[PDB]
């Protein structure tokens, strides 16, 4: 148990992180043509408007989230609760479409099923943690998780110690979430890197000189 | 690093522009190479398309990655004069999609054979070492034979091998030729112009072994019998560039932008030169989009409009205010001044045969062929036999010309046109009128079956002491048109508003075209022609020529052009465009294709009579010859089934036969030797006695039906085959969808020349072999499919009526998979046949019948009437009152050596065609150097014919069109006949010699040739009839001039001596089946038209995904909105169309541009893609020709009579089809019959 | 003032025979890949009709093109930068594949492999190229309305019948149809470029061809909506958008585009047009949409004016391009003769592919008619295609420029007939429309005779300028995968070097 503990929270997070960063750079430099959102909307419009917006607006609200610590827990439980519900609905709807909408299912790749399934699971887990963090309204649970995360990103050994005695569900959520980073550069998730921010301040017409 | 570049974010931001609306960036663009490397290719190869479209467009075949990937038009054709647009780029949508075939899912890769046939073949070979005897064991066993014939079109194709199919083909050919006769083996392939050597491959093999070569021009109904009738010429027209020299054009029943795509620009551009264009189509067709005026006459009634227009012209430009140009023109180039003898009827006279020199006392000083020379009056009142009549063609020289001279004194004379003003009296002559007959679907105008007209006549004293009345064709013509001439004729028009025989008011009722429109355009047209000296033209097509009365539609248009002197002038004339019939280097290609270099003659056959007979469509005939007879004809002198007329035509030497005789023609010689007489005489004696009979008399006795059929460059069983279900039943022996009963079941009158049997012989064909590159409908019903090379995988040549360029087909790569060129396929069949036949056939003697040929001296057969020798009306004189009886020696074992070498007859006899001959020894010597010669064997020393190139080079070196040297000798030969010099037409090109490799580098223009009647010049475009008019070379007609009057007995008795309106015939194919199998939805009768489609060329390209994606995705039928709404049909619904002949299924295209009353299923969408099961036959839906049936016309069987004498594709019955009617209805159950459980049900 | 050049195109609709050859040749070369098999860079439509995609001209439904706000500023109809970004998760106006047609194929192999003893003749049924499933029936295609295929009330939904009492055209005698072939307009103010969040779409400086960078495109599929001509097609398989690329690989050496050289009707004209990029926004934002046409002509520049020549040279335009511009057929038809007109100038994109309206058979009248000002030839008033229809299509509803073009065409005809038939000079019709004999004879040269060298006057894009053609000539094409193509920084993770480059630097300076 202690061995698995150090692996998943001291070692693995760095494997997934190394694969995530160098995988993105390598696929960006050698896979430009493969770097797309892979929209499937045209093949089947039904319900995409609602589904996709629920999922994206939901998951994005959660990430903007990821004033004392216990206040943050309250906000995160109701704000993150709602967003997670919108997100889970969207995700489930997007998965039902991918698996059963003839045109979408026939032109889908495996990674699209896998990555979307793991996200729906990751979202379901996230919601399931709510009742567990509810038993520690003093934000004690949240504190441990934050401690771990900070230790990991600052490259401070012993990160898993911060997780001493935290609800098991938070363990899974962390493992699945890191796994998503590991699988990131090899799935459609790369579209996230490309969020078109510069567009808001760009001149309308673009002209490329002789090069 | 593309990632590191993202840091030069702002460093790549150059100048802004448009006040901050734009930004110029200095960023990488290497990615653009992406599309660059797609465009790049290995090479471009020149090739064209071997499909019947008349396009003849040279393309650039792109090979990339060692594969054919796409194509684009070549633009390097030799440029036309500066004042004419050039031809580039040509091409069309169909052509642009050919590349798709090469590796598509429907490409034929290996030779295939029906499983059942293969199983019995391999089991038979195990018991019969000799393949011939192996085939015998199969074919002579009723159950075995049936087990594979009934499998036709029912799956089971298995992969075979060239060695296996070649042996079976040869074994089968040998067995058939040996036990029944060579003429029991046959092949069908059309339009040799699209792929000369490819056609020649099978025709040459079949000719050597004595098999029959089936025709196509008449079979497809592209042959306008009116042409041979008027000019004694199969078909000769001006090139598309010439349309640009016209200042007034009428597109009549010709969908130019759709069916002449590559040439359309000449039509759209000439409009910018001031040329007015008029479209005449019942529907708002694509061609209307390009014109200034759109006239929409009721389909099938066009002749009426033509007549009324001719009426106005004669009235205004010939009578009221005579045109100097028009008058002189008809005076010198028509038979108008020619004298016609009047026959005595009861109370009135009838127009009889034309007066001949032989009829007069001194025979007008005509010693040679006096009964074959027409007579006219000069302006001084003296009677004269003018130069040019077909009588001067043979038996003398120097007088067969259109010089206005006295045929006796060679002095200059001036023929007079009208007798009015010098007649001895006025006689009433009756003219036939059919404008009052017809079905309920067309308007009629009641008058009299016979219209009496007052004609000026003169009494003459005949050589036999009798007396008779005569009148000119001119006078007869004006009467027929209803022009009042002062004799106060109650049946002539008092004005254009007078409803009389052929007035604008009259045609308004019949056609529905406003009389004032008919007048305006007739006037404008004629006026333009007067101002430009004949630069008015009429583009015409299958829109008019596929009707049963095509001759009336055509002679109506032809008269308009003649009356205005347009034929023979650049910018004017009869522009007939249907199939790609003009194979320019003719006389160079014929000897190759029919082995005329080794044996003479071959076995040509007119296909319409052939199929009408063997697919037994006559057994269901509904049209009687009697109901087509002139009201002034002796009803009792024309009894019998339409097929009876054919049989009589055959035994009289008018039309060819196939099979020819009811006894194996290879055994006649052996019987003649025993009898102690030479084979010919023994045959004539046997025929007289009846010991040997014409096969036509007993087509079902088991020995007079073809047994082996080769099909290539044809989709006969899914495109051209009218009476599809009949072919499936009688020729193939498979299930069929015929809906009606035959003569026997209805207890009708059985023919009087052919045996009858209640149960017709089915599955006559023992072996059907098809060559193709895609699995067509024909392939699907074949026994053996031979994979042939696409047009981008073989060498050949192509020419068209549209332009004067000769260019090639070239292999971009070797045939994919196991495919082989048609040339190599037949070369290998010949090689195998040569060894398999050993011990069965050696140096045989064959008796071959050859009908009297037009352009040969024998054309002067029966001068004044029709004499049937079987009726004892005359003796049986082969070559005059019967067909020639020729002796042909065949060296079967040497078939292959002969096939691959140019025979000795070119050197021993010479070459020629169209009535002229010349020496071609130097050409042969040149060929020995170009093709190399045989080391040894039977053909030792003869030029070789190993490759397609050798063959192509043979054609180019021999033809006058492609060899200036030959061109001068050819014009020299013709100069003998006319007495005028014509060598000046090719002298300035005598050194020109077109080589195959040169045309691969650039298409080349051909040399003016006597084979045609227009010139290949740099100052005047090619215009048909230009030579007749400018070189004074006669038209090969009785009179020598353009014949308006057809005096042959049959033409007169069938009411067509002069043109007349004839309403669509009733096929009686609907009222017998309508309602007999209700599915609950309303059914309605509609006219079934089949103009040619936009998403294919016939059936070719029809399966091409590009064409299917740009079209409606499969077989469809166009219906008017009114008709569709009446029937409850919505756009794209599954509908069923059927009649007595069969049924087809398709989806509807509801449209406003289709007039109520007519439906259009564009020609050839065939039977292999997207077709559900029929609710009427319980079988796969049929095709457009599942609802048609052949109905021959007697006037197209006339032979042994000058211009009306036989010729391969020159004359013969035609496959008309536009008069057909059908029942239409929305389908209910949509069952696919495939076990997929994916069927549908259409509601309400 | 900044001069730039582009090879524009003019299609003479009067000569179009509606054959689709242009569509087939483009398809074979550029879009036969899975993912774009339904896309037709070049497509021809029969009018009246709604087209491909269905009703593409309805900008209220599809939201394509630009709009001019009250403040006078330009904004994509899709919405401003933020509004557009807000629709990124699911483009609410995106056309579905059904709006195009579901690409299909047929099971030809069933004709080959059908088992022995089948109860009925085998046949090849349709199959979806998207799902691979059996299709019970083909219900649509890219050219489904071809030649008035469909009930009038259906085809008349044509956006161009707006403001027209169309009832009369449902009558058989008044029937009419024309053809509208079309590709990407390669606009001067493309809406696509302005509606792509990633800046993947750009207009090339040297020849004005608008391309979608296949590397940079991220598949946000907003551009598709942005294009009011619906000429950008989503490659459903690659996840990126593709569009007509004006055959730049060919144009770059001076060749015609495939659809131009393969046009059977000989209706397409290619010629350089010099324009002032600095005037683009000013012109596309003119208040009245009926002024966009003229505003654009004003943006084009006279190639023979030495003032323009010198400005062009100073601005980098190659000499050969200037030369070509001075003998440009597109310029003669758009600027001098006024025969060519833009397609839907009201979208405010400043389209560079123009059209000559078509003539048509005279309409139905009481009688055979009377000789008009043009004799036996038609007067512009007698043409059957309602001129108002052509105007909605080419001039924002203004019939004046359309009548002028149609009249001049007829005028030319009248003059040429006088010459070639009556052998007389007669400039009455020409003077009536304001053309001189010289202009008429030249119009005739380019329109009627139309020699290959006069239809296409394409100059080189000069790929040697500001680049290094020598090492490219020596090494382009060896696609072994050096992984160094596409970037300016030489550093690369795979420690490699460019095949078509010189890395051993000269030490002798
Ligand atoms: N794209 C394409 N091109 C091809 C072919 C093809 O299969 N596809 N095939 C070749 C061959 S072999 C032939 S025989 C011709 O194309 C036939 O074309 P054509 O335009 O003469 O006949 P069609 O029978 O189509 O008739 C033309 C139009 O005339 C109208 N029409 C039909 N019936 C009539 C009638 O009775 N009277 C009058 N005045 N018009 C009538 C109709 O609009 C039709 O399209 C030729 N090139
Ligand atoms: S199919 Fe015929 S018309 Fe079409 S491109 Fe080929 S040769 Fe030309
Ligand atoms: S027509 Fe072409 S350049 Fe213009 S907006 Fe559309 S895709 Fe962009
Ligand atoms: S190729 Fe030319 S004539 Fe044919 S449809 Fe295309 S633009 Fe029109
Ligand atoms: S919006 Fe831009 S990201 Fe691609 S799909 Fe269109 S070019
Ligand atoms: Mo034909």
């Amino acid at each position: 148990m202690q061995f698995l503990n150090m692996f998943f929270f001291d070692i693995y997070p760095y494997i997934a992180g190394a694969v995530f960063l160098i995988g993105s750079w390598l696929r960006y430099d050698y896979g430009q043509y493969t770097w797309r959102a892979a929209s499937s909307q045209m093949l089947d419009r039904k319900g995409m408007n609602l589904a996709s917006n629920l999922f994206h607006i939901g998951i994005l609200g959660i990430f903007v989230g990821y004033l004392p610590i216990e206040v943050k827990q309250k906000m995160a439980m109701f704000a993150g609760g709602a967003s997670g519900v919108l997100c889970l609905i969207g995700g489930v709807l997007l998965l039902k479409r991918r698996l059963f909408s003839p045109r979408v299912r026939a032109t889908t790749t495996g990674a699209d099923i896998l990555i979307l399934s793991l996200l729906v699971i990751q979202c379901a887990l996230g919601l399931l943690t709510i009742p567990f963090s509810a038993q520690h309204m003093d934000g004690s649970e949240m504190m441990k998780l934050v401690g771990w995360a900070q230790s990991v990103v600052t490259f401070h050994g012993g990160a898993s110690q911060h997780l001493d005695g935290v609800a098991f569900i938070f363990r899974l959520h962390l493992v699945l979430g890191m796994t998503l980073f590991l699988l990131f550069p090899f799935s459609r998730l790369i579209h996230i890197w490309s969020v078109p921010v510069e567009y808001l301040t760009r001149k309308y017409q673009l002209v490329r000189a002789r090069h | 690093s593309k990632f590191l570049d993202r840091f030069r974010y702002f460093k790549q931001k150059g100048e802004t522009f448009a006040d901050g609306h734009g930004q110029l960036l200095n960023t990488n663009r290497d990615w653009e190479d992406g599309y660059r490397q797609r465009w790049q290719h290995d090479k471009i190869v020149r090739s064209t398309h071997g499909v019947n479209c008349t396009g003849s467009c040279s393309w650039k075949i792109y090979v990339k990655n060692g594969l054919v990937t796409w194509e684009t038009q070549q633009t390097d054709y030799p440029r036309t004069r500066p004042d004419l647009p050039n031809h580039e780029p040509r091409g069309c949508p169909r052509g642009a999609s050919y590349s798709w075939y090469l590796y598509s899912a429907n490409r034929l890769k290996y030779p295939m054979m029906r499983k059942r046939l293969m199983k019995m073949w391999r089991e038979a070979k195990a018991l019969h070492s000799d393949p011939v005897e192996a085939w015998a064991s199969i074919i002579e066993d009723a159950d075995k034979a049936k087990s594979f014939k009934q499998a036709r079109g029912r799956g089971g194709f298995v992969r075979s091998s060239w060695q296996e199919v070649n042996e079976l083909i040869a074994a089968s050919n040998v067995y058939t030729i040996k036990n029944y006769g060579p003429d029991r083996v046959a092949g069908f392939s059309p339009i040799p112009a699209m792929s000369m050597v490819s056609y020649a491959s099978g025709a040459r093999y079949l000719s050597l072994i004595g098999g029959t070569c089936l025709s196509f021009y008449d079979w497809y109904c592209d042959l306008p019998p009116a042409s041979p009738q008027t000019w004694g010429e199969q078909t000769d027209v001006p090139e598309s560039a010439d349309w640009y020299n016209s200042s007034y054009i009428i597109a009549w029943g010709s969908n130019v932008p759709q069916t002449r795509t590559p040439d359309a620009h000449f039509f759209t551009e000439v409009r910018y030169k001031g040329t007015k264009t008029v479209a005449v189509t019942p529907d708002y067709a694509e061609i209307a989009k390009l014109c200034d005026l759109w006239l929409a006459p009721k389909q099938g009634t066009d002749a009426a409009m033509a007549l009324a227009m001719g009426h106005v012209m004669l009235r205004e430009f010939h009578l009221d205010n005579p045109s100097q140009y028009f008058t002189d023109y008809v005076r010198r180039y028509t038979d108008m001044p020619m004298l016609v003898m009047l026959e005595e009827r009861d109370g009135y006279y009838a127009a009889g045969r034309m007066l001949r020199a032989a009829d007069l006392v001194d025979a007008l000083g005509q010693e040679n062929n006096p009964e074959w020379k027409t007579v006219a009056f000069n302006t001084n009142g003296e009677m004269v036999a003018p130069n040019g009549s077909i009588g001067f063609r043979w038996g003398e020289k120097g007088k067969w010309n259109l010089e206005q001279r006295d045929g006796k004194t060679g002095e200059e004379t001036e023929l007079q046109l009208s007798l009015l003003g010098s007649q001895d009296e006025i006689a009433e002559v009756g003219f036939p009128y059919f404008g009052g007959d017809g079905t309920e679907h067309f308007n009629k105008v009641e008058l009299e079956n016979v219209l009496l007209h007052k004609l000026p006549v003169k009494r003459l004293q005949l050589a036999d002491g009798s007396t008779a009345l005569v009148t000119t064709v001119y006078d007869l013509t004006l009467a027929n048109y209803g022009l009042e001439r002062g004799l106060n004729d109650v049946n002539c028009a008092t004005s254009y508003d007078d409803v009389k025989a052929y007035t604008p008011a009259w045609a308004e009722q019949i056609t529905g075209v406003s009389r004032s429109q008919i007048i305006r355009i007739a006037r404008e047209f004629a006026d333009n022609a007067d101002k430009t000296h004949g630069r008015s033209m009429i583009i015409v097509g299958a829109g008019l020529n596929h009707w049963y009365h095509l001759d009336m539609n055509y002679r109506g248009l032809i008269n308009m052009l003649i009356f205005c002197g347009c034929v023979g002038q650049s910018g004017g004339g009869w522009a007939h465009y249907v199939g790609q019939e003009k194979l320019r280097p003719q006389t160079g290609w014929q000897p190759l294709a029919f082995a005329l270099d080794w044996q003479r003659p071959a076995r040509h056959m007119n296909s319409t009579s052939y199929f009408y007979n063997h697919s037994s469509q006559w057994r269901y005939e509904t049209v009687t010859a009697e109901e087509l007879l002139s009201p002034m004809a002796d009803k009792s002198r024309y009894t019998g089934h339409l097929i009876d007329f054919n049989v009589r035509a055959e035994r009289m030497g008018w039309l060819p036969s196939a099979p020819q005789l009811g006894t194996n023609p290879l055994t006649i010689a052996g019987e003649a030797e025993k009898a102690g007489m030479n084979p010919v005489d023994y045959t004539v004696k046997s025929l007289k006695e009846g010991s040997i009979r014409f096969a036509a008399e007993q087509p079902e006795n088991g020995k007079n039906h073809p047994r082996n059929l080769f099909i290539w460059r044809s989709n006969l069983l899914g495109s051209s085959g009218k009476g599809h279900e009949f072919m499936l039943k009688y020729l193939l022996g498979t299930e069929h969808g015929i809906q009606g009963k035959d003569l026997g079941q209805q207890g009708g009158v059985k023919p009087e020349e052919v045996d009858w049997q209640d149960n017709g012989l089915e599955g006559k064909l023992d072996l059907v072999v098809t060559l193709d590159f895609r699995l067509s409908s024909t392939c699907l019903y074949s026994d053996i499919i031979l994979p042939t090379a696409t047009w981008y995988e073989k060498d050949d040549m192509n020419t068209s009526d549209m332009h004067p360029f000769i260019h090639p087909l070239s292999a971009a790569v070797d045939p994919a998979w196991e495919a082989k060129s048609d040339w190599e396929i037949y070369k290998a069949i010949a090689k195998k046949f040569s060894e398999v036949c050993v011990g069965h056939l050696g140096k045989e003697t064959d008796i071959v019948t050859l009908p009297i040929q037009h352009d040969s001296a024998a054309e002067l057969a029966q001068p004044l009437d029709v004499k049937d020798w079987k009726k004892g009306e005359c003796d049986l004189i082969p070559g005059k009152t019967a067909p020639h009886i020729m002796v042909v020696e065949r060296d079967y074992p040497a078939t292959y050596e002969r096939f691959t070498s140019i025979g000795p007859l070119m050197e021993k006899i010479g070459n020629g065609g169209k009535g002229i001959a010349w020496n071609t020894q130097s050409e042969m010597d040149l060929l020995r150097k170009l093709n190399y010669t045989k080391a040894e064997g039977p053909a030792k020393g003869q030029p070789m014919l190993n490759t397609a190139i050798d063959a192509a080079e043979m054609i180019l070196t021999l033809a006058p069109e492609t060899n200036g040297q030959v061109a001068v000798k050819a014009w020299a030969a013709l100069s003998e006949f006319t007495g005028r010099d014509h060598t000046h037409l090719a002298l300035n090109k005598e050194d020109e010699k077109i080589r195959f490799r040169d045309i691969q580098a650039q298409p080349r223009k051909i040399i003016s040739s006597p084979t045609w009647s227009g010139l290949e010049d740099e100052h005047v475009s090619y215009n048909a009839g230009y030579t007749n008019v400018h070189e004074l070379i006669p038209w090969r007609t009785l009179s020598g001039r353009q014949q308006l009057y057809q005096d042959h007995q049959w033409m007169r008795d069938f009411g067509e001596s002069l043109l007349v309106y004839r309403p669509p015939i009733d096929t009686r194919s609907v009222k017998e089946v309508i309602g007999q199998k209700s599915n609950g939805n309303q059914e309605k009768a509609l006219n079934f038209l089949t103009p040619h489609q936009k998403w294919g060329i016939h059936s070719t390209y029809s399966d091409n995904l590009l064409m299917l994606t740009l079209g409606r995705g499969g077989p469809v039928v166009w219906l008017s909105e009114a008709d569709a709404k009446d029937l409850g049909i919505a756009d794209n619904d599954w509908i069923e169309v059927f009649n007595s002949n069969g049924a087809l299924t398709a989806r509807a295209v509801v449209s406003q541009r289709v007039p109520a009353g007519m439906t259009m299923m564009y020609h050839a969408q065939e039977r292999i893609v997207n077709l559900p099961g029929s609710e009427i036959t319980q079988q796969r839906g049929g095709i457009h020709n599942s609802v048609t049936r052949i109905t021959p016309k007697p006037t197209h069987m006339i032979g042994g009579y000058a211009h009306l004498a036989y010729g391969f594709n020159y004359y013969g019955t035609v496959g008309s089809n536009r008069d057909e009617f059908v029942v239409v209805r929305k389908m209910k159950n949509i069952d696919w019959l495939d076990g997929e459980g994916n069927d549908q049900v259409q509601e309400s | 003032m900044k001069i730039r050049s582009q090879v524009g195109m003019v299609l003479n609709l009067d000569k179009c025979i509606g054959c689709h050859t242009c569509s087939v040749t483009c398809k074979n070369v550029w879009t036969s890949r899975e993912g774009v098999e339904y896309a037709w860079f070049n497509n021809v439509e029969t009018k009246p009709g709604q087209g491909f995609p269905t009703d593409w001209e309805n900008q209220e439904k599809y939201k394509g093109g630009w709009i001019r706000k009250i403040n006078g500023k330009l904004q994509p109809r899709m919405g401003n930068r933020a509004m557009l970004l807000g629709k990124i998760f699911a483009n609410p106006h995106l056309p579905g594949i059904d709006d195009y047609y579901e690409p299909f194929d047929f099971d030809y192999q069933n004709l080959h492999t059908a088992p022995e003893g089948s109860k009925s003749q085998p046949i090849a049924r349709p199959r979806s190229l998207i799902t691979g499933e059996r299709m019970a029936k083909i219900e649509k295609g890219p050219n489904w309305e071809d030649d008035l295929g469909g009930e009038f009330d259906k085809l008349a939904k044509d956006k161009n019948f707006d403001n027209i009492q169309k009832a009369m055209y449902s009558q058989f005698e008044n029937t009419f149809m024309m053809y509208l072939p079309r590709l990407c307009e390669h606009c001067l103010n493309p809406a696509c470029v302005a509606t792509c969040p990633s800046g993947a779409i750009y207009k090339r400086e040297e020849d004005g061809i608008v391309l979608i960078d296949q590397d940079k495109c991220r598949g946000w599929r907003m551009c598709i909506t942005g294009c009011p001509y619906k000429k950008i097609y989503f490659n459903w398989k690659s996840g990126k958008s593709e569009k007509c690329i004006f055959c730049y690989p060919r144009i770059e050496a001076g060749q015609p585009t495939v659809c131009s050289e393969t046009c059977v009707g000989r209706i397409r004209y290619l010629g350089v047009l010099l324009y002032d990029a600095d005037a683009i926004e000013r012109a596309a934002s003119t208040e009245n949409e009926k002024d966009l046409y003229q505003r654009q002509l004003d943006v084009f520049l006279d190639p023979n004016d030495p003032k323009v020549i010198e400005q062009a040279i100073k601005d980098g335009i190659p000499l050969s391009v200037i030369e070509a511009a001075q003998q440009s057929p597109v310029y003669k038809m758009a600027m001098e003769w006024k025969l060519a007109l833009p397609l839907h100038p009201e979208y405010r994109t400043l389209p560079m592919v123009w059209y000559v309206p078509p003539l048509s058979p005279i309409q139905s009248a009481a009688d055979a008619g009377e000789l008009g000002s043009n004799g036996i030839l038609p007067d512009v008033e007698s043409l059957r295609i309602p001129v108002q229809y052509l105007a909605n299509l080419l001039t924002a509803g203004d019939t004046k420029p359309v009548l002028r073009a149609l009249k001049r065409m007829l005028a030319m005809r009248h003059y040429k007939r006088a010459e070639t038939v009556d052998g007389k000079v007669d400039t009455r019709a020409l003077e009536e429309v304001g053309l001189t004999e010289a202009q008429a004879q030249e119009m005739y040269r380019y329109l009627a005779i139309a020699n290959y060298e006069d239809r296409f006057v394409v100059p080189s894009s000069h790929r040697e300028l500001a680049r290094e053609a020598f090492p490219e000539k020596n090494g382009c094409g060896f696609t072994f995968g050096d992984g160094c193509h596409g970037s300016d920084t030489k550093f690369n993770l795979f420690n490699s070097r460019r095949i078509d480059a010189i890395d051993v630097t000269s030490k002798t300076e």
